[PDB]
DNA sequence: TGCCAGAGAATGTCGGGGAGCCGAGGAGAGATAGCT
RNA sequence: UCGUAACAGCCGAGGUUGUGAAUUGCUUUCAAAAAUUUUGAAAAGCAAUUCACAAUAAGGAUUAUUCCGUUGUGAAAACAUUCAAGGCGGGGCAACUCGCCUU
DNA sequence: AGCTATCTCTCCTCGGCTCCCCGACATTCTCTGGCATCCTTCC
């Protein structure tokens, strides 16, 4: 009982981005006077990305006068085909206003309803007859057109036209979330896109920023299936330390990562394998809430963990690493 | 605009180069207007219209290169676009 | 004692066992502390 | 409830081993996850590379191992040059150490962990300088 | 549009009295209101009290004013010691101008004069090292 | 506040911080009856210096800051004493509006003068002082 | 006592946490061509 | 009764973003004109149909008719791969490929 | 001609992806309130 109330369960990770290049290529080579082909190593430093970069559609960045941008975001276009799957809601979303105005002006002409307007026959029809809802002018045929959206996308690369093709991040590449501390106290929560953290790597820095724009330290930065723990309410504590013997308790508040997106990272109690009851959003009850996944501790005392979490590092037979008076003196004896 | 000592053949950085486009002071000129004129009387001959894609003229050229001859550029071309679109290569195990 | 239990609507596809990790470790120690008597007696390699 | 930072010679006390009782005694003070000032961590690493000779890859490794587990660094303030200036007209240190006190002092540091500082006055009645090893 | 930073030997050349044309460009450097390292700010500091034997005081007050009005110092960059290893991998600087160097690129600087460098030699292919004097 | 400003001095610091928690380097301050001058829109001056030329529009383009709330700040065309006609509450019609003086420019282009504007500073006979090779020479000539 | 500093009143913008839609792998349900 | 099932290899055709082009379009801006209204030229933004071309995970080698870049190990920012000869022979006009025998 | 086993034709809850208020917080300009009373020296 002691021994199985007593257990942490250990999780293995991979975080890898960026690794070095295995590269053999056979080339020809001068040895004793005679060139013959072998491989070869590849020279100089390359690196492989190990995780899929970005989405596979491309999109465009365009600039409409006529919709409002907000700041900070990013408003981007892409080629669709015509059909019936356009309204009066999508004709909107479309770039071009002219072929919003003849589109527009043949979904009236067959009653506004787009399954005969966007039929295969009435893409034909309009197509055939463009000059009616073109105020007469004559116009290219339409097959396809480019709709806009708006949202945080990122160019490609740099090199070439590779700036100007703009795509979004893989799903299940969101894999760091950065909490930082300011000098009042106050907790900053962030997320951490794969491509600056690639960069950084690239670069040789660390994976997250150690400080943020508002210039607080980083306090610590997680990954999906690390463990948290989560202080009791009374035990307002800095580090706490004593982490050679928690108890049941100390134990049965420790939680774990697995979901984060925007400034929200959800938890699981680290223990917890399988829900009894998986949620249903129809009936709202189940042994967690919506995604089975909650943003603060399962007790009754509700508390997010994000506020008082302090991560802990654990090695893969179960124990907690924590600094002592002898790994420092070994961190000095490696360099003597 | 192609390198030829180091990086064998590449492009040079940065650099887009249209094989059938020259510039001069940014502005764009065709290469075969000679082909050009040729493909445009071919087609009023046919009777269709006027004002045809200038980037047609690859089909004209390579219709012309079986009986007559072509220019030295118009046959790098015509190699050069020969090679986007090789074709398929059925292997053994199957009929079609 | 009052037991664990699930309801019928709830109970497809339930086990006491899944639900937590450390049945693993449970588990283990089961296997571990059975000695060679044990496995050769539940093996009935004696039956006969 | 009162904060902590260091000098230089008690890293160099923590990594040299000519004297082991003020080692020990460095290194237990390490153990606190004490705060420190960059110009601190400029000399060390100047002390490392001149007088003990460790090539340059090792000292910047050893250096970011120390920030990044044992000991926390202390963003540079911008009043470091002023309050420098006034802190002279009272005190005769020298300049770098001045410099060391100033920045401690404007990162609200309580205790200055010290050894050549003449440990026991008051600092502008902000902090004060204390000798662990004795 | 490009950002210039500096050197230690930019001002003491423009402080000597010995090299009267050197002591032009550097004035005429300063005149385009260059940026500054701490880490230079610091190594110029020391060297005042202790190649000129130029008291604290006056120091202190030099130096106050030319980061008040002379130069705009440059914040001292976070990532300056995993960043000065990642430099230090393939160029073979002493480890203050290292430092220098990975923290002067840190803040997006495009230029560098000295001339304690390899002239017009790039680093990392973010920064131009130039030497102004020649 | 005056009281950051008291102990700030009081500490033998600068009056106003060099750099405010945000993370944004000090580009200056501002004091009653202080003098910026506001750039054309089209120009972009960041270097200019070069404060011999003043010719009708430039000089014409100096403003003087009157008074300050929160990040509010209020500024007066330097040549401006007395208003033509001051703010009444009843017709609601005055030279500078309600607060007798404008955040932007008095001009028609109505720019905001704290996004551009540039602090001047100037000795008792109203001549404009900018630092000069001269003034970089002795700046540290005097410490020798 | 005129005017400075800040309260006071209209707006427009944005996090943010529930409402409601809704794309998607997968199970009854069957016409049907390969088989007998 | 287990095991085999996984790993690899030679190719194709599109789509997308972008450059240039032919032809039309929608909106915005000075009026050039008419007797407060329209005709408008020219530019800008956004496209449409068709053609040529560039890129197609960021990027790094190499001049072999070779590549590396979504796997695994783990800090060493380090790796995994290949392994001499001799004929006998099958295929293939060719490049080359595939098996057997012998240290 | 009759059986069936592999397809296809349509319903579903899940994991997402937008609405959707709703309250809070910048900007922009405008009212509004403020220590008062106190004698001699004192010419
Ligand atoms: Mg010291
Ligand atoms: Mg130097």
């Amino acid at each position: 009982k002691h021994n199985l109330e007593s257990i942490i369960v250990s999780f293995k990770q991979n975080l890898r981005v960026i690794n070095k290049a295995t590269n053999y290529y056979e080339k020809y080579v001068e040895k004793d006077g005679t060139k013959n082909k072998e491989r070869v190593e590849q020279a100089g430093t390359n690196w492989a990305i190990r995780k899929p970069m970005h989405k596979d559609t491309v999109s465009g960045k365009v600039d409409l006068p006529w919709v409002k941008v907000p700041k900070g975001k990013i408003l981007t276009a892409t080629r669709k085909s015509l059909d019936s799957s356009f309204d009066l809601k999508s004709i909107g979303s479309i770039t071009d206003t002219g072929i919003q105005k003849i589109l527009k002006n043949y979904l009236a002409f067959k009653d506004g309803n787009p399954e005969l307007a966007f039929s295969p026959e009435g893409i034909d029809d309009l197509n055939k007859n463009i000059e009616k809802y073109n105020d007469g002018k004559p116009h290219q045929p339409i097959n396809k057109v480019r709709v806009f959206e708006l949202g945080s996308k990122f160019q490609v690369g740099q090199t070439g036209n590779k700036k100007g093709k703009y795509v979004e991040a893989a799903k299940g590449t969101n894999l760091f979330f950065a909490v930082y501390e300011d000098e009042k106290g106050k907790r900053s929560y962030e997320t951490i896109p794969l491509n600056e953290v690639i960069e950084r790597q690239k670069q040789g820095l660390t994976s997250v920023p150690l400080e943020n724009e508002k210039g607080s330290r980083l306090l610590f930065d997680l990954s999906p299936n690390d463990l948290v723990y989560v202080p009791e309410i009374d035990e307002n504590i800095d580090s706490n330390f004593v982490f050679s013997n928690l108890n049941k308790e100390k134990i049965s508040r420790i939680y774990k990562v697995e979901k984060t997106s925007g400034t929200e990272c959800y938890f699981v109690r680290q223990d917890i394998a399988y829900l009894i009851k998986q949620y249903d959003a129809k009936t709202k009850i189940g042994e967690l809430e919506s995604q089975n996944k909650l943003q603060v501790t399962m007790t009754d005392d509700r508390i997010r963990i994000t506020d008082t979490c302090v991560k802990i590092n654990c090695d893969r037979l179960g124990n907690i690493n924590f600094i002592t008076k002898e790994k420092i003196k070994q961190i000095f004896n490696e360099f003597r | 605009q192609i390198d030829f000592e180091k990086r064998l053949g590449k492009f040079k950085v940065e650099t887009e180069p249209k094989l059938v486009w020259k510039n001069t002071d940014g502005q764009f000129s065709f290469l075969f207007q000679n082909s050009f004129n040729e493909m445009l009387e071919d087609f009023k001959a046919a009777g269709q219209e006027l004002k045809i894609p200038y980037d047609w003229t690859i089909y004209h050229l390579r219709k012309k290169a079986i009986s007559q001859k072509i220019e030295k550029e118009e046959l790098a071309w015509i190699l050069l676009n020969f090679n986007h679109k090789r074709g398929y290569y059925q292997l053994r195990g199957e009929d079609f | 004692k009052f037991l664990p239990t699930v309801p019928i609507e709830f109970s497809k596809g339930f086990s006491k066992k899944r639900i937590d990790h450390r049945h693993h470790a449970l588990d283990a120690l089961v296997i571990a502390c059975a000695t060679t008597d044990h496995v050769n007696l539940l093996n009935n390699q004696s039956a006969k | 409830l009162d904060k902590i930072a260091i000098d230089t010679n008690i890293l160099l006390y923590a990594y040299d081993n000519r004297d082991l009782d003020k080692q020990d005694r460095a290194v237990e003070i390490l153990l606190k996850k004490p705060f420190v000032t960059q110009l601190v961590v400029f000399e060390f690493i100047k002390v490392l590379e001149r007088r003990f000779k460790m090539d340059k890859k090792e000292i910047t490794k050893l250096t970011i191992k120390l920030l990044k587990e044992v000991i926390i660094p202390l963003s540079l303030h911008r009043d470091i040059y002023n309050y420098s200036q006034f802190l002279l007209q009272r005190y005769n240190f020298g300049l770098s150490d001045i410099l060391v006190l100033s920045d401690s002092i404007l990162n609200n540091c309580t205790i200055l962990l010290s050894e050549d500082m003449c440990n026991g006055m008051i600092v502008d009645k902000k902090l004060k300088i204390v000798n662990p090893f004795l």
